[PDB]
């Protein structure tokens, strides 16, 4: 836990 | 130099040609996602498709520990982040293309490294 990615993963705009 | 420089081999000359390389994978934009493991879940299905997510985090703490005593152990790794990222990440996404991107550049590094055989 606690970490801190960069992934947006989550749909929302990646491009 | 003059030496091969094209078979590693050794699990020393290559941990850390792998480590500098994953380094500079890493280093490399493109490898942003796959530096560090993904929530599983805060990924839009991504372990749901991802039956194999790799990251270069795992890739130089798993070399780290000595792991990538291999050429390609370290590519299945690092080649496998590309291939998760290939795998469920559209080409468009902006995550697969950086794939590709670096894969490209890391693909310059192993090559260089005498790492990359195919």
């Amino acid at each position: 836990a606690r970490t801190k990615q960069t992934a947006r993963k989550s749909t929302g705009g990646k491009a | 130099g003059s030496h091969m420089s094209k078979e590693p081999r050794d699990p020393d000359q290559l941990y850390s040609t792998l480590k500098s390389i994953l380094q500079q994978v890493k280093s490399h934009q493109s490898a942003w996602p796959f530096m560090e493991p993904v929530k599983r879940t805060e990924a839009p299905g991504y372990y749901e498709v991802i039956r194999f997510p790799m990251d270069l985090k795992t890739m130089s703490e798993r070399l780290k520990n000595r792991y990538y005593v291999s050429k390609k152990l370290f590519m299945a790794d690092l080649q496998r982040v590309f291939t998760n990222c290939k795998e469920y990440n559209p080409p468009e996404s902006e995550y697969y293309k950086c794939a590709n991107i670096l894969e490209k550049f890391f693909f310059s590094k192993i090559k260089e490294a005498g790492l990359i055989d195919k």
